[PDB]
RNA sequence: AAGGUAAGUAUCGUUCCA
RNA sequence: AGCUUUGCGCAGUGGCAGUAUCGUAGCCAAUGAGGUCUAUCCGAGGCGCGAUUAUUGCUAAU
């Protein structure tokens, strides 16, 4: 009978990503991502989805 | 005919009839070299990727494969079996043979309307089907 | 200095905010956080959605979806008053 | 008796066109 | 005996002939019709 | 015989050339013939009577 | 079957719709057609 | 000689065969 | 102080069309897209592909 969900916290937090700027520049894409230390990319990671990725990492921080 | 995946010995039928439960498997025993076989060894290539969602053909050789030649009468020079789901579906022509396609046809409308027609009696869980066209004739006149 | 963007992607960000509003609220409300949207009537709908149950006390059918015409209504004027400088 | 089209070649001793056609 | 169809369609030459003479009676209904001041009706030429 | 090993490589792959809207059609509904066509066979066919 | 008639139909359904008029046709006249008479042979009951 | 097999689910009997 | 013009937003009311809407980290494009009338003129998007119940959701029966 207890809560047991955080799933209001995952549409809260994507709600919150998705208005979080991110730069169209995969430059500063990979910037950001140094200055947090995630990966340029992942194997068959492409741009969009890398920018998509910044996103959600920067959703936290 | 050559282009289509090629059976080799008796295992591999029987699997290619049981590794599949979503479409029909179509599989044209006969010789790819006789007259017959291959005029709709290009029908079947015709139609292969059109019936890909429900329908996989594969070409076996009655000489290659000397195992199913007694059960399922494979002594006509070409013939065409529907598997579902590892079930034999009967298909009703207008010939007297009722569980295989003993010649070659031409039209590669007609070959979709009996694989589509196999499909679709072989969801409702039938064994027996019955074909759109009567083919107790040749419609010539 | 900024530049100004051209009417085919005025439309286009126009329908991106649109259909981000809605999908979000379509998925707080397979959440559950509101209920699911009433159907909105009018007069002439109210014998096509509600006639069924209209017939045995019309006049309590009216008045409700009076009611829901007053709200939308009501909700929309003070939208324009809150918005009012 | 069978349903066959017998050809009326030769059949036409006694009848005309417009008769039984007025 | 089924009835043949042949027995049913007017010849060409009667169809012809019987143009030629109805026409002639409907010319003679007409110009007749002129004089006495009055159109025609389907009780006149429902013999045609 | 005398093609090279590098030539059969550079075999360009053949692509069809009609466009996507005569290639794969949107299905073609086949709808009635407006009724009006109705009315007006049996309105040909009524006469006047002078 | 009217209304099937606009559906969005697979040409296998309609290749099998357009001949149900020919299977009223076959039951009007089945005292005749299925007649001892005519198509001579066995004979076969419905199992039910 | 044909073009005329509805497809199935049951217990029971038999027989070859492993 | 009002009046009033135009664009862009938010909503509201109503009408109309579902052989059409939508996407374009595909390509080209005012350094010209595209041209049947009228061409020493016209002059903005076009193409290819993908999604599709010819935009998409819920609720509702069976």
């Amino acid at each position: 009978s207890e809560r047991q969900a955080e799933v209001l916290a995952e549409f809260e937090r994507r709600k919150r990503a998705r208005q979080i700027n991110v730069s169209t520049d995969d430059s500063e894409v990979k910037a950001c991502l140094r200055a947090l230390g995630e990966p340029i990319t992942l194997f068959g990671e492409g741009p969009a989805e890398r920018r998509e990725r910044l996103r959600n990492i920067l959703s936290v921080v | 005919s050559y282009m289509l995946p090629h059976l080799h010995n008796g295992w591999q039928v029987d699997q290619a009839i049981l590794s599949e439960e979503d479409r029909v498997v179509v599989i044209r025993f006969g010789h790819d070299w006789d007259p017959t076989c291959m005029k709709m060894d290009e029908v079947l290539y015709s139609i292969a990727e059109k019936v890909k969602n429900f329908a996989v053909i594969y070409l076996v050789d009655i000489t290659e494969v000397p195992d199913f030649n007694k059960m399922y009468e494979l002594y006509d020079p070409c013939t065409v079996m529907f598997f579902f789901r590892n079930k034999h579906i009967m298909i009703d022509l207008g010939t007297g043979n009722n569980n295989k396609i003993n010649w070659a046809m031409e039209d590669k409308q007609e070959m979709v309307d009996i694989i589509e027609t196999v499909y679709r009696g072989a969801r409702k869980g039938r064994g027996l089907v019955v074909s759109p066209k009567d083919y107790s004739t040749k419609y010539r006149y | 200095l900024g530049v100004y963007l051209t009417k085919k992607e005025q439309k286009k960000l126009r329908r991106q905010t649109r259909r981000e509003a809605q999908k979000e609220l379509q998925e707080k409300v397979r959440l559950g956080l509101m209920p699911p949207p009433e159907p909105k009537v009018r007069i002439s709908n109210l014998m096509r959605v509600l006639g069924t149950e209209a017939v045995q006390d019309p006049t309590k059918v009216e008045a409700h979806v009076r009611a829901q015409m007053a709200k939308r209504q009501k909700a929309h004027e003070e939208a324009n008053a809150a918005r009012k400088l | 008796p069978t349903g066959e089209v017998l050809s009326l070649v030769g059949k036409l001793e006694g009848t005309r066109m417009g008769d039984k056609a007025q | 005996l089924i009835p043949n169809l042949y027995r049913y369609i007017q010849p060409w030459e009667s169809e012809f002939i019987d143009s030629q003479r109805v026409w002639a009676e409907y010319a003679l209904k007409r110009q007749e019709a002129i004089a006495q001041n009055r159109r025609l009706t389907l009780e006149d030429l429902e013999d045609s | 015989a005398e093609v090279t090993e590098e030539e059969w490589l550079s075999i360009p792959e053949v692509g069809d050339a009609r466009n996507k809207r005569q290639r794969n059609p949107r299905y073609e509904k086949l709808t009635p013939v407006p009724d009006s066509f109705f009315a007006k066979h049996l309105q040909t066919g009524e006469n006047h009577t002078s | 079957e009217e209304s099937m008639k606009w559906k969005k139909l697979t040409n296998a359904q309609r290749s099998g719709l357009n001949q149900i008029p020919n299977r009223r046709f076959t039951l009007w006249w089945s005292p005749t057609i299925n007649r001892a008479n005519v198509y001579v042979g066995f004979q076969v009951q419905l199992d039910l």
